[PDB]
RNA sequence: UUCAAAUGAGAACUUUGAAGACUGAAGUGGGGAAAGGUUCCACGUCAACAGCAGUUGGACGUGGGUUAGUCGAUCCUAAGA
RNA sequence: GUGAACAGCCUCUAGUUGAUAGAAUAAUGUAGAUAAGGGAAGUCGGCAAAAUAGAUCCGUAACUUCGGGAUAAGGAUUGGC
């Protein structure tokens, strides 16, 4: 176990080159923090009570915006040349019509 | 010169979700705080107490925050709780254990 | 049809004589058409985790021996041209020597 | 260079306001031959020597 | 997706090098919605941007 | 094989050998010879200033003081002190004429050695005194 | 130089992340003078060009951007005209 | 950091990872090395390579415009604790 745990370490840093992205910063996932509890044999029911609370305070509720727009897209002519509403076109505007 | 520096720490939100012992965090600090270089020469100058949710460190020998940090990660490096329990400051001495951030797995 | 088995490796033989500058990269190609062969499978993915551990001493100092986790999966996209795909993981251990191909009971 | 005459920033200004391609309704008038231009300037082609 | 303006405007930003400024690669289209140093700063302060640490140089030996 | 070795243990340019310079020291008349050495005109110092140590020939009495306090000459008194190693040991290891090495192990120990060191301690205290 | 993901009809060459390297402060860093004149930046975007490629670009199309009593010119005189 | 040192070599901040690629390893090349014994017999010609090299100590000829020649030449040594 010792000679895999300092492979493993090993196969997980390169300071030389760079450092180790810092753990307060990032975010890690509760399905490997219970496997890796589970490992450490400890107890997860009061961690399981702590997700569960999560999971369903967490809740998502459709609206209006989601009813009308949340399949569609445009509802704007998309600009040949990516201008602005009131951008000028030194090309386009002197021709009105798409066919011209 | 020796005035006795009072360092606190609170394990309450490991020791609750079930995944940290106080007594074991207390006697490691007592089997391995260094006085004048050399472990077990605490005697009359170091003292450590908990209570269950609070672990006290009333010490006049060159102790240091700093020095109580490295401690605390070398006890939660060997426990392997490293990647998920970090050691906080609170204010001035007073610290707590606090868990990494994790999202729920829904 | 899935299925997960765990292999070694002789790197050392195959990159004998190599260029320095090539080393890794040839030890990359080659575990690409080793487990082409074991599986049969033409499209073959190696785990990131799996390159570092093939380029961690750097361009010429690849390990002689890899413990290697070969996965042949399902293919799910429709428009890709095959069905199935290997997925090639490492497996850190504390020795490479003196072990043989075992199956991994997927659960 | 960054501390220019007035001179030739008012020649900078003209060559600028000069760099365009032709407008697309020149193109659809009666008995229209001007199909591009021909005096198109670009800053790594064709130097404007001061 | 290209995040380059992105890239270097959280460098500007954070006050690092480009080598110094991690971008989440798993929030791309929430990061290619920020044109701003604003929008940069809010990445910033929820986490999809990140400052790496400096490498480290001891010396110990020395 | 690399050019260093070579060019330094080349056989035109081979030094003396280590049972030989112990089989000079043993003797004490072989030690009087070489410390009164012939005028040689293609010697260094015209033969006179000789370490039989290291078996070497030095320009100058002084060279030779400052080559006697130097580790390189201490290198080969230590390398001078136990059993010669010749070929009897090699046999004996193998297991061959293990009676006659045990025999001149013995003779080395017993006659040779205090002799070979007391012709040493004289030559130390003879160069100390001269130089 | 390598791996995975994203984008895309199409990725050795684009983006992010993961790695390996290099410039090694007389730099492959950070600013300026002469010179150039918009090449700066954003959006759109691949016919031609980038001696392979290309979804990329100092390319093509449309716009945005340079704020001074104190920084310069302006003033003074030099060789000189 | 090493070192007399803005030398060479390695590293931090910052910046790059650009120069068509892939597969094999015949001859001949371009660039770079090693070689038994002999040691210029080679060649118009020691061309080219090899050998020397930092620092401490000992020592240093002819000639001379007395200032030099001179690091002349020739020797001993160098780590770690
Ligand atoms: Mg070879
Ligand atoms: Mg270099
Ligand atoms: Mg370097
Ligand atoms: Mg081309
Ligand atoms: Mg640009
Ligand atoms: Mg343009
Ligand atoms: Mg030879
Ligand atoms: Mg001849
Ligand atoms: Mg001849
Ligand atoms: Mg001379
Ligand atoms: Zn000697």
């Amino acid at each position: 176990r010792q000679k895999t745990m300092i492979a493993e370490a090993r196969n997980r840093k390169s300071l030389k080159n760079k450092a180790i992205m810092p753990r307060s910063k990032l975010t890690k996932s509760f399905g490997k923090m219970e496997e890796h509890m589970s490992t450490l044999g400890h107890d997860m029911s009061a961690l399981q009570d702590k997700q569960n609370r999560a999971a369903r305070k967490n809740r998502y509720v459709e609206r209006g915006s989601d009813v009308v727009f949340g399949d569609q897209d445009a509802l704007t002519a998309s600009t040949e040349n990516g201008v602005k509403l009131r951008q000028t076109d030194r090309l386009l505007d002197g021709v009105a019509d798409g066919s011209m | 010169q020796k005035i006795a520096k009072t360092f606190t720490v609170d394990v309450s939100s490991p020791t609750e979700n079930g995944v940290f012992d106080p007594a074991s965090y207390a006697k490691y600090l007592i089997d391995h705080i260094k006085v004048e270089g050399a472990v077990g020469n605490l005697g009359n100058a170091v003292t450590v107490t908990e209570d269950g949710t609070v672990v006290t460190v009333v010490s006049t020998a060159k102790f240091s925050g700093k020095y109580l940090k490295y401690l605390t990660k070398k006890y939660l490096k060997k426990n392997q709780l490293r990647d998920w329990i970090r050691f906080v400051s609170t204010k001035t001495n007073e610290y707590r254990l606090a868990f990494y951030q994790v999202t729920p797995e829904e | 049809d899935v299925v997960t088995r765990e292999y070694t490796i002789n790197l050392h033989k195959r990159l004998h004589g190599v260029s320095f500058k090539k080393r890794a990269p040839r030890a990359v190609k080659e575990i690409k058409k080793f487990a082409k062969l074991h599986m049969g499978t033409d499209d073959v993915r190696l785990a990131p985790e799996l390159n570092q551990a093939i380029w961690k001493r750097g361009v010429k100092g690849v390990e002689y021996r890899l413990r290697l986790r070969i996965s042949r999966k399902r293919n799910e996209e429709e428009d890709a041209k095959n069905p199935l795909f290997s997925y090639v993981e490492p497996v850190l251990v504390a020795s490479a020597k003196g072990l043989q191909t075992v199956v991994v009971e997927e659960d | 260079a960054a501390q220019k005459s007035f001179r030739i920033k008012q020649k900078m200004a003209k060559a600028k306001k000069q760099n365009r391609p032709l407008p697309q309704w020149i193109r659809l008038r009666t008995n229209n031959t001007i199909r591009y231009n021909a005096k198109r300037r670009n800053w790594r082609r064709t130097k404007m020597n001061i | 997706a290209n995040l380059r303006t992105q890239k270097r405007l959280a460098a500007s930003v954070v006050g690092v090098g480009k080598r110094k400024v991690w971008l989440d690669p798993n929030e791309t289209s929430e990061i290619a919605q920020a044109n701003s140093r604003n929008a940069i700063r809010k990445l910033v302060k929820n986490g999809t941007i990140v400052k790496k640490a400096v490498t480290v140089h001891s010396k110990s030996r020395t | 094989m690399g050019r260093y070795s070579v060019k330094r243990y080349k056989t035109k340019r081979r030094t003396r050998d280590l049972d030989l310079i112990y089989n000079d020291l043993s003797t004490k008349e072989s030690v009087q010879k070489l410390l009164n050495q012939p005028l040689d005109e293609t010697k260094p110092g015209l033969g006179q200033h000789y370490c039989i140590h290291c078996a070497k020939y030095m320009e100058t009495a002084i060279a030779l003081k400052t080559h006697l306090k130097g580790k390189v000459h201490k290198r080969r008194v230590k390398e001078l002190r136990g059993v010669p190693y010749t070929q009897e040991v090699s046999d004996a290891a193998a297991g061959y004429n293990l009676n006659k090495f045990l025999n001149r192990v013995q003779e080395i120990t017993q006659s040779v050695g205090p002799e070979k060191e007391s012709n040493e301690a004289l030559l130390k205290e003879h160069l100390d005194s001269t130089l």
